[PDB]
RNA sequence: UCACAUCGACGGGAAGGUUUGGCACCUCGAUGUCGGCUCUUCGCCACCUGGGGCUGUAGUAUGUUCCAAGGGUUGGGCUGUUCGCCCAUUAAAGCGGUACGUGAGCUGGGUUCAGAACGUCGUGAGACAGUUCGGUCCAUAUCCGGUGUGGGCGUUAGAGC
RNA sequence: ACGGUCCUAAGGUAGCGAAAUUCCUUGUCGGGUAAGUUCCGACCCGCACGAAAGGCGUAACGAUCUGGGCACUGUCUCGGAGAGAGGCUCGGUGAAAUAGACAUGUCUGUGAAGAUGCGGACUACCUGCACCUGGACAGAAAGACCCUAUGAAGCUU
RNA sequence: ACCCAGAGCUAGCUGGUUCUCCCCGAAAUGCGUUGAGGCGCAGCAGUUGACUGGACAUCUAGGGGUAAAGCACUGUUUCGGUGCGGGCCGCGAGAGCGGUACCAAAUCGAGGCAAACUCUGAAUACUAGAUAUGACCUAGGGGUCAAGGUCGGCCAGUGAGACGAUGGGGGAUAAGCUUCAUCGUCGAGAGGGAAACAGCCCGGAUCACCAGCUAAGGCCCCUAAAUGACCGCUCAGUGAUAAAGGAGGUAGGGGUGCAGAGACAGCCAGGAGGUUUGCCUAGAAGCAGCCACCCUUGAAAGAGUGCGUAAUAGCUCACUGAUCGAGCGCUCUUGCGCCGAAGAUGAACGGGGCUAAGCGGUCUGCCGAAGCUGUGGGAUGUAAAAAAACAU
């Protein structure tokens, strides 16, 4: 009745490296900073990006991000400068932030 | 016992059985056929059991078709041990059917023989067959 | 585990001498107890030839676990295993035998 | 006589009759009478 | 001769919770482990005894299976053994649940202490559901529960039959 | 019985052998009994006897183990009767372990999965005394088994 | 050995740790550990400072390879057609070769499957940016309140989790089993529904009232409310408990075959000669197995669906006349029932009981919680203090 239970050979792993689109598409960046980390060229440096020795794609300037489509079937990552960028206090966030301010002065 | 030959791996999951079977509803070579309703892991032991009993009942002339074939595993570990260690070696191979799908055909008989064929062969299996003339 | 094999193949063989010796042994009814002297010896040493086998196993086994191939675990699920098929073809030795004792009465 | 879980008409002169919610067959025959089921 | 008197291959579907397991949910400020004795009771999946259908039922004696659990279901040899085999019987020698019923009822042969030995494993101390001989079984019944047996009161005025 | 070949320091001689050693196993054969998993003699497939951790025999001796017989009987079939010491009643003296509180039924259901206490039923005046132990997971000893603690202690190389 | 002393030895272990009210309120996870029932740091509490704007809602933009689907790749697979190459036989026995009851690469056509396959590719989720004024005052002014994070100081517990829904793994797609992922409840949550019943459904208990409305669930009696309504269904005590299979039980729907030039079921009728048929000559003779499955005589008949024979013989059913005179025969589909359905102290739908007081569908009343409403009282916080609200 009580019978010997078989060993595995199996057991091994290594714990996800944590890859993948750090800065995603139509999104702020910096000079320096890391787009994707990516085992091999999924995606392709475009234009205003460094591409590194492991295949890290980061923005050497300013603006959004954006992933173009390269041609026969690959993926292009580019970086691009916005010219104007305009703020309205007509809206609900410049309202309501004023409107908290305004609170906080209010009672001290 | 219609088995595999030599796959990929050896071990594999048991996943589950939804949908209806859309694929191996339509009839190729028969004019009659037994048709599943309920799903079902059917060995292979079934399977020819099944073909045995329905090629029986064929007699004079008039050919059967098989068209569900097994390909997946299942493993029952050693008999009378603890939970954990491992996984067991596969025992028997299954075909997952599911609902609405073709398991035998047959042609060239008289629709009155065919029929009572197929009683027998339903009797062998685990499941609600049905039978289905078209072609 | 090719100990397996070995002691398996063996059990046909036994079989086979113990049907060997039946085929040599083939009168009044007092004259049918003579005979049965002679028959019960070969099935005795059939038995014994049955037995032999599973010596032969076990000695391996044991072995098997001091060298420390196996370990206690193994031992006893091929001890099971053997117990179970040594005995078993035990069972054919008794029908063959069977076989031969109720020939004396009836054929 | 039988007491199978299935009831066929067996004999081509096998009938079908409920008394007190059974089926029985009855036959000309003696060895085709079977009930229940 | 004939699947369906009697068996029923390959296969399929159920219930039961008596076996061997899986889980680790109550109990480690303790719920005594086997078998035997004593004394129960209950279940039916019926060993015999009552009443039936079918029979490849001439009768006798069966086989099979339906109803039925009221009653009954021996005495020994061997083994600690339940189990089992055997002898002499017999209508028959049914199978299970109840903490594998029952140790504040009994027993202590088996198995879980210390001694000692054999085989074996261990360099050794020691070890081995391997074996052998020897080895302390508590209790004045509070309550429920039971078998008996009183007393009070009740029964509408009180009594004896 | 007879040879071939390998390894090893060397491959068990005499004797004994299913034994206090034997797993398989109630080995098989014969004796003993109407019937014998124990017993006696023989076989040898000695799992895993073996020559001073001696081998094998042996008259005697044993609150030694283990089989069989005669005599003997309540050990038993299968109980029965009687004598004392208690038990029982009366008077005198007068403990104990135990004890959350106790107005402390049975059935089935429920629930930390085994209920006097929770649900539904059933049953049941109140209260002594004699007897009986099925339950209160009754009492007794912070389990002696099992496992844990970077606990303790003996003993070994 | 004992006795005294070091010595209140140490014990990540067990037990225990005492007055009251108010405010907030966890965790049972990750990581490491001679660590696994301990500890550290993170995560989640409290408290107190600083920084700002979010939160919930809707709408865009991004990269995904999962469910799905598919067979172009990687494997796997069945059948057919083309068929290199292979199996076996035949020759004037060393040059030479031809047959071929045959297994089959590779492509083509049809047809499947795949956690570790993808020419495809959802829903959610994730990241980012956008837009919207939550309750109380005469479309704003000025008001009163509630409404989320980031950083840091001081100072905690936790680090045994459980069940349910889904996505999976392990297991036997067994377990009140085990392990992860997302969410609910318990844990730490009373009340009502579930007979009793942590974890299911409803709902979040500041306190008082012998007021009211309702949620979930219910309205024969035990026991609050309809022995309410109209239309269907069951005949089983189903309504409490399970399948394969069995079936002129009963109700409805559609489709389908014949039928007062007369069907269906009963009822005397007919149901033939070569057919001893060729066949393996022992016989298969309408009926072991083979094929052929004639055509005549005809109101009709198959060289035969079954019984009966060594095979014949014989008995039927197909069909057709005749008698007869109105709706009947064979499938499909459901709805609600029956059998299949057997365990151990005693009935077990909660009980009584019910033919509806059960099931289905619809319509309206009512009951029903500590929910909400009303009427009063307390305490917090919005500042400091009182009144006044708003929230708690």
């Amino acid at each position: 009745h009580k019978k010997g239970a078989g060993s595995t050979k199996n057991g091994r792993d290594s714990k996800g490296q944590r890859l993948g689109v750090k800065i995603y598409g139509d999104q702020v960046a910096k000079p320096g900073a890391i787009i994707i980390r990516q085992r091999g060229t999924k995606f392709h440096p475009g234009k205003n990006v460094g591409i590194g020795k492991d295949h890290t794609i980061f923005a050497l300037i300013d603006g959004l991000v954006k992933f173009e489509k390269y041609g026969p079937d690959k993926k292009k990552v580019s970086v691009y400068p916005r010219e104007i960028q305009p703020e309205n206090p007509n809206s609900y966030r410049a309202r309501k932030r004023e409107n908290f301010r305004l609170q906080r002065e209010k009672k001290k | 016992m219609l088995s595999p030959k030599r796959t990929r791996f050896r071990k594999q999951h048991r996943g589950r059985m939804k949908g209806i079977s859309y694929r191996g509803n339509r009839i190729c070579f028969g004019r009659y056929a037994l048709q599943a309703l309920e799903p079902a892991w059917i060995t292979s032991r079934q399977i020819e059991a099944g073909r045995r009993a329905m090629t029986r009942n064929a007699r004079r002339g008039g050919k059967i078709w098989v068209r569900i074939f097994p390909d997946k595993p299942v493993t029952v570990r050693p008999a009378e041990t603890r939970m954990g260690s491992g996984k067991g070696s596969p025992e028997y191979w299954v075909a997952v059917v599911k609902p609405g799908r073709i398991l035998y055909e047959i042609s060239g008989v008289a629709e009155n023989i065919a029929r009572r064929a197929v009683a027998i062969a339903a009797s062998k299996m685990p499941i609600r067959t049905q039978f289905i003339i078209s072609g | 585990s090719l100990i397996e094999t070995n002691t398996k193949q063996r059990m046909e063989k036994t079989i086979e001498t113990i049907r060997s010796n039946f085929n040599s042994v083939r009168l009044t009814s007092d004259r049918r107890k003579e005979l049965a002297k002679v028959v019960s010896k070969l099935a005795e040493e059939g038995k014994v030839a049955v037995r032999n086998i599973r010596r032969d196993a076990l000695k391996s086994y044991e072995k098997l676990e001091k060298e420390k191939k196996l370990s206690e675990d193994n031992v006893k699920d091929l001890s099971a295993d053997l117990q179970k098929l040594t005995d078993e073809y035990m069972k054919k030795v008794e029908s063959i035998y069977k076989q031969k004792e109720q020939e004396l009465m009836k054929v | 006589m039988k007491i199978r879980a299935s009831v066929r008409p067996i004999c081509e002169k096998c009938r079908l009759i409920r008394r007190r919610g059974r089926i029985i067959v009855i036959c000309s025959n003696p060895k085709h009478k079977q009930r229940q089921g």
